């Protein structure tokens, strides 16, 4: 659910989202790393976890619209930065 | 050079009336060369040399100590040159006007800043020019 | 290649010169002396040829043979490229020490002599501009290709 | 004596220990070329500046 | 279990596994299961389930070889303790970044000074790297300075990305040819 | 199973001439022929080919023909005239992956075990490499059918050879991009491959045409990679990824700054080498 900007949740949020105490979520996430459903790292003193990879799920005809528009302005970025190269190095090779 | 070399001796120092000890000794010599009107305004550049000199040396210095070292005779505008030192951009850091100390932050990684490439890009493009001028001036035979 | 065809040895007996040149197209390519040692030109002749070329084929061997896909949108052994930027420069010091040597023995014996004499050992001067091309294109490519992935990839 | 490197504290005796081989190869082995090349331009005076 | 850690031990668990007739003992099928898998129950929660079966069965004499000579037992009580106090420290280096000193000693059920003697003789053994502290209690695992590995691992992620965007492209164009071919 | 394939430019060309020889049919014909080669060291090699007579009618397009006697005797001649050579599989002219190529491969797998196919191009326009090859894998698996079999692309490139490199480089004699210096990379993959990434961004834009309107099978195994790409989208510019980037620019440019400094001195030593040949001949010669 979280974006790729942070995806860095805390242990207190799991204590809210799973109503389980603080002294068991570390035992929980070490199981989750062992099975292979998630790939991330665990801090203990700043009480946060750096999740990096999550298991791919399925999605309906609405999340493709998210992959529609997030893909679409990545087209012009490949266009824009290349347009310098065919203009600035044009005489270097015709 | 000896009257004029003694002038820039005062500039590399931070003393204030050392400028006055030159401008009475050789104030007549500068008017013979016809240059006095540029000489008279060096006191702006003496004080910006000094405030860069003191702020880089001392980290947390009282504003009621810098004036006695620059023989400024007044702490009440010793805040104020530092205000124009930040307005011009000589030193960055803050002044505890309630207490009296002027703290300065320690410098950080200037190596991993873009600015040494600007020391390069002036000279990358310049050194390719003189290689081109060595080509353009060679094959006259 | 040089395709051939026979001529009659009966007309070689006649001493008569065949083939009755009527166009300014035959005597363009000269035969080798080694083929002239053999039966040319006493029993056969040469033929000028060319090649039938067309967009049917010429476009599709050019734009099919020397092509690549990722060789350039990728980086190059990032901890070792900067390491290779010392593997050349280190001996480039002492190669410049030879360039701090060889110019110093000029205003001397007539540098046409400085061509025949220096054929046992390597000169600085030509070798010293050799690495400058290498130490440039290895850097300017790898610096530019890294600074596009910052823009394109997020 | 640089047999070990670190820092010593005076208030409570805290030894902040750190290590890095910083870099030496890239700059000073490229710095000495510059003073080699300075002597080459000096030796250009003995075939150009005197001569033409 | 009792062998020191090695790559030879890392497939020794596989050489003894894959045995149809070893798993007839329900205890010892779980014993090697514990050390292939994740974090172990501490030491006390295991010995209450496994420090009692060494009498039972029809199998007691190599366990009597553990029990009988008590100085051989003391070498084998503590080396069994040594492998399981180590089994935490492998994976705590692998899956944690920065843990407190008090938290680790609690998962070992022993003194904080006794914890420091454990991490001392493993990193002068340099088989687990660690940079501990004795003022904030803040230790950390696999934390070098990293000057060059940032952009190096970043360049790795480009090539993994660019190999994947080529995977889908020649997989879409066939998928349109199984619905609208003719 | 197979690392990669190696294609010579002869067999690349030895389909085009047959595509000319059947080009007088006008209406529709795909060139299908027998591919010969010798795979060694887990690397697929392709050497020689011909084409077998093959026709196709559009109504009930499951009716193909391979005149196997033409396959028997001509390979028997080719096994005679080159016993090093053998069968390696087959090919077809491959515009758009026609439907019969699901059992053509199963028709003639009794000769080659890994009967590989090759899709070529007859009208070249791309920015990639216009030779494609698949492989045969089958599955009693996840969702589709009890009998399921789908082709998978093993990577493809045009191998060269010391004999044929003499030929093709004589046969080009055309516009070339030789003298690889600072500029060949700029145009082989900096002008070009950035636009090569266009048609792959735009390719997954073409599958995206089914949001509510396109074809009826929806996703299931297409989006696990697309979920990963936005997940494996690279790191943002906040960390020492900013700082260590300025670090190496502050190292890579120093080598360029030294190397350009050398370039000025060398041509200056060349300048005196022309002032030695200018002044010391005008008094001598005149």
């Amino acid at each position: 659910t979280r974006p790729a900007n942070h995806r860095q949740l805390t242990f207190e949020e799991i204590a809210k989202s799973a109503k389980i105490t603080v002294n068991e979520v570390e035992l929980l996430v070490m199981k989750a790393l062992s099975v292979g459903l998630v790939k991330g790292s665990i801090d203990e003193v700043d009480k946060r976890v750096h999740m990096t990879w999550v298991q791919p799920r399925v999605l309906d005809l609405q999340q493709i619209k998210g992959m529609k528009d997030r893909l679409e302005f990545w087209c012009t970025d490949v266009k824009s930065m290349e347009m310098l190269v065919e203009h600035q190095a044009h005489d270097i090779l015709t | 050079l000896m009257p004029y070399f003694l002038l820039t001796q005062a500039v590399r120092t931070g003393n204030l009336a050392k400028f006055n000890q030159v401008l009475d000794q050789f104030g007549e010599k500068f008017q013979a060369d016809g240059t006095y009107t540029l000489i008279i305004r060096l006191r702006h550049n003496v004080i910006k040399t000094g405030v860069r000199m003191i702020s880089l040396s001392y980290s947390r210095i009282s504003l009621a100590d810098i004036a006695q070292k620059l023989q400024l005779d007044s702490p009440e505008d010793a805040e104020f040159i530092v205000a124009k030192a930040i307005r011009d951009g000589v030193i960055e850091a803050s002044i505890n006007h309630e207490k009296g100390y002027v703290q300065s932050k320690e410098m950080i990684d200037i190596y991993s800043t873009r600015e040494p490439q600007l020391a390069f890009h002036q000279r990358i493009s310049f050194c390719l020019d003189i290689h081109n001028m060595s080509v353009k001036a060679m094959r006259f035979p | 290649i040089d395709a051939f065809r026979l001529i009659n040895a009966n007309m070689m007996v006649l001493g008569h010169e065949p083939r009755q040149t009527t166009s300014n197209l035959g005597h363009l390519n000269k035969p080798s002396i080694q083929a002239l040692i053999h039966g040319l030109n006493r029993h056969y002749y040469s033929i000028t040829i060319n090649y039938r070329k067309n967009e049917l084929e010429q476009k599709m061997l050019l734009n099919l043979h020397k092509k690549s896909w990722m060789e350039g949108l990728t980086l190059q052994d990032y901890s070792e490229h900067c390491k290779h930027n010392e593997s050349v420069v280190k001996e480039m010091l002492e190669l410049a020490k030879n360039y701090n040597k060889a110019v110093e023995e000029e205003d001397k014996m007539t540098p046409e002599q400085l061509a025949i004499k220096n054929v046992g050992k390597q000169d600085p001067k030509r070798h010293l501009e050799e690495h400058v091309d290498v130490l440039m294109t290895s850097n300017i490519v790898q610096c530019l290709a890294a600074m596009l992935d910052t823009v394109v990839f997020k | 004596d640089k047999k070990f490197h670190g820092i010593l504290d005076q208030g409570e005796g805290v030894l902040i220990i750190f290590d890095e081989p910083p870099v030496d190869k890239t700059y000073e082995a490229a710095l000495e070329t510059i003073q080699n090349m300075s002597k080459v331009v000096d030796s250009l005076y003995n075939k150009a500046k005197k001569l033409t | 279990i009792l062998a020191p850690f090695d790559n030879e031990q890392s497939d020794l668990v596989h050489r003894i596994s894959g045995d149809k007739k070893l798993e007839e003992i329900p205890k010892y099928k779980d014993l090697l299961k514990l050390f292939t898998t994740m974090e172990l129950m501490r030491w006390s929660t295991l010995v209450e389930d496994y420090g009692m079966e060494l009498r039972k069965g029809s199998l007691e004499s190599p366990a009597t070889d553990v029990f009988g000579s008590t100085e051989e037992g003391e070498k084998r009580w503590k080396d069994l303790k040594n492998r399981v106090v180590e089994h935490n420290i492998r994976i705590m280096a692998k899956y944690y970044t920065r843990i407190t000193m008090k938290r680790m000693a609690q998962l070992l059920d022993l003194s904080v000074d006794e914890s420091e003697a454990f991490l001392s003789n493993l990193v002068v053994n340099k088989t687990i790297f660690a940079k501990v502290d004795r003022l904030a209690g803040i230790i950390n695992f696999q934390r070098p300075k990293d000057p060059n590995n940032l952009l190096n691992d970043w360049s790795q992620k480009l090539n993994s990305l660019m190999s994947l965007v080529n995977k889908t492209t020649h997989l879409i164009a066939k998928e349109e040819m199984i619905h609208n071919l003719q | 199973a197979v690392q990669k394939v190696v294609v010579h430019p002869l067999v690349l060309l030895s389909v085009v001439d047959h595509f000319n020889r059947i080009g007088k049919v006008g209406n529709q014909k795909r060139v299908v022929g027998v591919l010969l080669g010798s795979w060694q060291k887990k690397v697929l090699d392709v050497s020689n080919s011909f084409a077998v007579p093959f026709d196709e009618d559009d109504k009930d397009d499951s009716v193909w023909f391979l005149d196997h006697d033409y396959l028997e005797n001509m390979y028997g001649m080719f096994k005679k005239v080159n016993a090093r050579e053998r069968i390696v599989g087959w090919y077809h002219t491959g515009p758009k992956l026609h439907k019969n190529d699901i059992a053509i491969n199963e028709l003639m797998k009794r000769y080659c075990p890994n009967s590989v196919l090759v899709i070529i191009d007859v009208k070249p326009k791309d920015l990639g490499l216009p030779t494609e090859a698949y492989i045969s894998v089958e599955e009693v698996h996840d969702d589709g059918t009890p009998t399921s079999k789908t082709f998978e692309h093993v990577t493809s490139e045009i191998g060269a050879e010391e004999a044929e490199e003499v030929g093709v480089e004589h046969l080009l004699r055309d516009i070339k991009d030789t003298t690889v210096g600072t500029l060949s990379q700029r145009i082989t993959n900096q002008v070009h491959g950035l636009k090569g990434l266009n048609s792959k961004l735009l390719d997954i834009r073409s599958y995206l045409e089914k949001v509510a309107t396109g074809k009826l099978p929806i996703n299931h195994q297409i989006i696990y990679q697309l979920q990963d790409v936005f997940n494996l989208l690279p790191d943002v510019s906040l960390q020492e990824f900013v700082k260590a980037f300025y670090l190496k620019t502050n190292d890579q440019m120093v080598v360029v700054y030294l190397a350009s400094l050398i370039r000025s001195v060398v041509a200056l030593h060349n300048l005196i080498n022309n002032k030695i040949a200018n002044r010391d001949a005008e008094k001598k010669e005149g």
